[PDB]
């Protein structure tokens, strides 16, 4: 896609277009520049990610919506409105199914193989058990269960790789383990998993925080909270 | 329950 | 558009688009559902402008977000950075236009000419001021004084009908004046006559608030609060 | 210098 651009060019418009809160221009720019063939940096890993993280969380929202409209449509005591709430919801279920089929192809072809790094290759395989985590939220049909398990099985190879490669601190390893707790508690119906991880990551985070910079004291301190978060809401 | 917002570089 | 889907459907979706916040959806189905021919309700009308106002206020303040960036870039002491933020500034000032065209079509085919009572004439001739307008903020070339006085016509036609068939605190009589004000303060480089126009407007509403029923009370004195904003602002 | 909203029906 976007053939005709030059890698640097779409860079620099995907960053353009996050300063103009044009995210899904800024999803077919990074689209656009993983297609070139090139490894990511850092930096674009993080576009990269930035851009879906919000053309797919407008389209999880507004699945939500429609969902919960539909739920009630079809209550006891409900006058039938027509087919039209649950068409609209397909359309964006839809919509939403190929936006993470767009992403788990590009990690497929061929971000993940190429990655070599503990950073680069935990980022992307932290991604593809989130996009799976997406489509499981809206499976319903003779493969939601080979859904959750391909996230499972995506989230459980980055933190083998994190644990073994990274330390307790790094921003994207508590990332992980904050993601793959809430796959354990909303997706996987297993909410002791997801405290025990939790705290788990908590903890030896906490244990390894005096070993930082000022800089990345923040930096992990605020995934930290995340995780406090979620367990003072679990708890 | 919150996953990574991530919705800012 | 959307010429198999029944217009009662299509109306429905659009109020469901705006549920889950798809505005560009919204105007999708409203689109589909003027081009079903038919005179629009005064409720159908609102969603036609609530949709149609999200999907290019959107565009604007994009547009003014990269403009501002490429403005920056044009300066004394400038690194060149290469054509992308002007191209992208033109990629969005294009797509912009498109939807400005595409309301300006709409009206035109076929709803104004079809437009007898003063509540949807009135309605229609103000949005066809807006559309123009938005077209103007962006316009630089031969033609921005022309579409400047295209906007101009259709905002006084409006003026002039409001003036002679609603009463002073009709809301679409005072959007109207406040959105006309507008024009002149920010357009038209005519700050005295905006000034004049939101103080007279709001002096002849005020005169009439004593007629209203509490629920048209609130109705009025919340758009006359917006000319009063403005009016802080300008003086 | 604000015009309607108009962004909620
Ligand atoms: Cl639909
Ligand atoms: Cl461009």
């Amino acid at each position: 896609a976007m053939g005709s651009m030059e890698r640097a060019s779409l860079i620099q418009k995907a960053k353009l277009a996050e300063q103009a809160e044009r995210y899904e221009d800024m999803a077919a720019f990074m689209k656009g520049a993983v297609e070139k063939g090139e490894e990511l940096s850092c930096e674009e890993r993080n576009l990269l990610s930035v851009a879906y993280k919000n053309v797919v969380g407008g389209q999880r929202a507004a699945w939500r919506v429609l969902s919960s409209i539909e739920q009630k449509s079809n209550e006891e005591g409900s006058e039938e409105k027509g087919p039209e709430v649950r068409e609209y919801r397909e359309k964006v279920e839809t919509e939403l199914q190929g936006v993470c089929d767009t992403v788990l192809g590009l990690l497929d072809s061929h971000l993940i193989k190429e990655a070599g790094d503990a950073e680069s290759r935990v980022f992307y395989l932290k991604m593809k058990g989130d996009y799976y985590r997406y489509l499981a939220e809206v499976a319903t049909g003779d493969d939601k269960k080979r859904i959750i398990d391909s996230a499972r099985s995506a989230y459980q190879e980055a933190m083998d790789i994190s644990k073994k490669e990274m330390p307790p601190t790094n921003p994207i390893r508590l990332g992980l383990a904050l993601n793959f707790s809430v796959f354990h508690y909303e997706i996987a119906n297993s909410p002791e998993e997801a405290i025990s991880l939790a705290k788990t990551t908590f903890d030896e985070a906490m244990a390894d925080l005096h070993t930082l910079s000022e800089d990345s004291y923040k930096d992990s301190t605020l995934i930290m909270q995340l995780l406090r978060d979620n367990l003072t809401l679990w708890t | 329950a919150g996953s990574i917002p991530g919705r800012r570089s």
